[PDB]
């Protein structure tokens, strides 16, 4: 069984949750109406999980306070209304997902099939040491991974670092910003170790955004998995983490072209928005995000 | 049959469920079994004396008006309307939906902000029986679940000696300090504490010290933490986080 | 011919609906249902009961479900299996094999 | 190298069978390999091999591995600018990685020595290796021994 | 007899196995020679049933 | 003696070593000392079952 | 009861503060039901003295 699409949760909460929870209230239909319209704000703003289970306590919660306005409150009949929600629920909590909206350089979305469901981690890089230590100084420009990685991640990041010093000097001999200097990366947590070298693909793209400086196109998430001459590898999981990187509001992604296949068996509803672009070997996604 | 007929003059006051009514009528004949002198006689003598002494069916009766929340909230706390707001709202939709219902609620603040003042004022606002169990940093089994009470020394889980001292089936327990439960390899306590915390399976809670079921679904449990980041998600979840 | 068992599993994030199929199917094929977690387990003598000379000794949990459900063909539901207790005290997970 | 995994495969193209007899279409399935891809889904393996050009500084190895045998690549590169110096004398210090054991720390260090001794033998005038510092990496897999 | 010829007919609707037939009839037969006040015969009279 | 003799009768086709012959045999004794009702003689009859 | 007697005793003379002299008062009570075999009434007898 896979998650579920911010849509799709609404067709089943109307029907096999609501009238659940009203019979765990007591209650019946007659005066504890709820629209359409409550059930969407709450699953696209307050609830972004993959389970139903959270949306199942917002609700609960709703028509329990239903019942106090019943039995001793005013209502004979309470009447959900989205401007009448924010008493019954409080404010709202989230509502900015995908925390950064400019993506200043050097920072790039990257999906995880984490151990339940599937989250768009932002990655981060940054300087650590003044660049010009030396006009002359020949240091390797030594990175620092951080974010609690298993060493396998370790050498995923080594990997990726080395394909990224060889493709600048393919690509703008002059710049010499990665070999010279020193940089600390940062990989959030949450990625299970057997998909964690699939963040990889994400890493060269950060790094080279840093390079240049110039940021990233806007809400491009991607992943794959990088082989030390630019080809990329299959990645896991895929239905998880299209539905993730539907939730954030993401319009465009980019696969390793031997998951092309998955891809595809899933319901056309799901898919739709979205603007994939496959690709194998690396330099094809170079093309798809800066310029 | 002296501790058999006092406790079932007993039985015969409290409404014991009948399931749990047949099975110390099985574990009675075992005693029945079991000789009069024996250090098992005294395990399971001192086992009849936990179980017999819970209460079966007394039930607290509550207050349903919330005026009188009104007041005894006045009478032994100041302001702090947002919290009294929510305990008013909390039983003026009891009140409405028919019966008494179940929720888990967590306060959170700087220690000594009155926070178990609260738990005790609601207990006697409700009417239900007060009891407090902290569980900062336990580990050990024995003391949430019990032990199997075949092991030398065996005691039932802190529940069942807050049952025998409450008297009542629906009291207000008051688990204390959960952020800090001590969730370890050695059976982990805060995934046992799912089965008290499980809306439908509460009312059908069974702990290896004594077999039977007890039936839950009355109290009105609730539970305090200084922080909610730290509490596993899992039980987090459920349970509405007051501030 | 006969009916037949078969292991199954299911596996995705939690809250997508899986218990629920659960007893959908324990009331389509018609079989009594019967859940049993075994969540942070540790106690093989669950899966085994006790020697019945050990005191206090009643069978395993799956007897229960014997006596009570009352078919000789019901529909076991075992839970959340990543987490059962492989530890050195005996490994339960060994015992459900 | 084991029969496991076939096993599991033909067991679900014919339990799918099955369910194409008892109440589906076809009297009598027969699977084809046009037909199968719909039973089994898509192709799992392709890219057998993952270099076929072998960029320079790549090379195949085979390793016996705890369980059959896999062929492992083993692959390098430069770490720093080669030329920080035209007159520098500075080892060109090695740098292995890939969750080593100790054992083979030493048998790297070995290897690299006789690489240094063997160009210096042949070809004098190359430099490459003993003036510029270099990364080494062994994919984990071979038992210790 | 009462409870033995309860389960009796019990063991007479279900078609139990030949070894679980005797083991069954056996231990039944064990209950007749175990006496009644013993709490022994209070396990086996549990395990019977 | 009654599951003593169903018990010599099957040592009576299989030929013991004369050691574990004694030792049945001791035990058998000690079995028949025991009560036909006691814990213990339970649990001597299921060993030497 | 002579342990717990020479606590009361001495109870009589040094005055416990009421808490301890709950406190006290219930390990008291707790005393009497143990085992004097049950190994949690040695750590609670050592724990009361
Ligand atoms: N609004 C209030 N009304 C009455 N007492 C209060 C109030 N706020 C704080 N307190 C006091 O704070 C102390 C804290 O007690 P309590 O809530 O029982 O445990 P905790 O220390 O865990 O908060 C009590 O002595 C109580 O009298
Ligand atoms: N497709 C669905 N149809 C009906 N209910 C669903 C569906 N998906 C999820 N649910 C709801 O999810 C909740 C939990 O589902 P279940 O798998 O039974 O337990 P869990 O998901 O917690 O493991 C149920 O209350 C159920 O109503």
């Amino acid at each position: 069984v896979s998650g579920y699409v911010a849509q799709e949760k609404l067709a089943i909460a109307e029907r096999y949750l609501v009238p659940q929870a009203r019979a765990l209230c007591g209650l019946d239909e007659s005066k504890a109406k709820l629209s359409s319209d409550v059930l969407t704000l709450l699953i696209k703003q307050y609830c972004r999980e993959s389970g139903v289970r959270n949306l199942q306590k917002q609700v609960e919660k709703v028509l329990r306070k239903s019942a106090y306005k019943i039995v001793s409150g005013e209502a004979e009949s309470v009447e959900v209304t989205p401007e009448n929600l924010q008493d019954f629920v409080g404010k709202p909590v989230f509502t900015v997902e995908r925390m950064y909206d400019v993506t200043p350089p050097g920072v790039v979305m990257g999906l995880a099939w984490t151990a339940m469901g599937g989250s768009t981690l932002f990655v981060e890089t940054s300087l650590r040491r003044p660049q010009d230590k030396d006009a002359k100084g020949d240091k390797d420009g030594s990175l620092e991974v951080t974010g609690q990685l298993g060493e396998v991640m370790k050498e995923s990041a080594r990997i990726a670092y080395t394909f990224a010093r060889a493709f600048l000097m393919q690509h703008a001999p002059a710049n010499d910003y990665l070999v010279t200097s020193h940089i600390h990366l940062h990989v959030p947590e949450g990625a299970t170790p057997k998909d964690g070298p699939s963040a990889g693909c994400t890493i060269v793209t950060a790094l080279l955004s840093l390079a240049m400086g110039r940021p990233v196109r806007q809400n491009l998430a991607m992943t794959g998995e990088v082989s030390l001459t630019g080809k990329i590898l299959p990645v896991g999981g895929i239905k998880e983490k299209t539905i993730a990187a539907k939730r954030a509001g993401v319009t465009c992604i980019v696969l390793p072209a031997e998951n092309k296949k998955d891809f595809y068996d899933l319901a056309a509803f799901i898919t739709e928005g979205l603007e994939v672009h496959f690709v194998e070997h690396y330099r094809e996604i170079f093309d798809i995000a800066f310029p | 049959d002296a501790i058999e007929e006092k406790f079932r003059e007993r039985l015969k006051e409290l409404v014991v469920p009948k399931h749990v009514m047949d099975v110390v009528d099985e574990e009675l004949s075992k005693l029945g079994l079991l000789d009069n002198h024996s250090s098992e006689f005294n395990v399971t003598r001192n086992y009849l004396d936990w179980l017999t002494s819970i209460p079966w069916g007394k039930y607290s009766n509550e207050n349903l008006d919330l005026a009188r929340a009104q007041a005894v909230l006045e009478e032994d706390h100041y302001g702090m309307e947002d919290v009294k707001k929510r305990i008013l709202e909390f039983i003026a939709v009891s009140q409405l939906r028919g019966s008494t219902q179940g929720k888990i609620l967590c306060f959170y603040g700087p220690p000594g902000v009155g926070k178990t003042s609260i738990a005790r004022s609601i207990a006697r606002a409700l009417n239900r029986e007060y009891f407090r169990f902290s569980v900062g940093g336990m580990t050990d089994v024995a003391e949430i679940k019990g032990h199997r009470r075949t092991y030398v020394g065996a005691m039932p889980g802190k529940i069942i000696q807050c049952l025998k001292k409450t008297k009542t089936e629906n009291p207000l327990i008051l688990i204390d300090e959960v952020d800090k439960i001590g969730r370890g390899y050695q059976g982990d306590p805060s995934s046992a504490l799912l089965e008290l915390l499980d809306p439908e399976q509460n009312a059908n809670f069974l702990d290896h010290y004594l077999d039977v079921p007890v039936d839950l679904s009355k109290v009105l449990f609730i539970c305090t933490a200084n922080v909610t980041d730290t509490i596993p998600e899992p039980l987090r979840d459920r349970m509405e986080m007051i501030n």
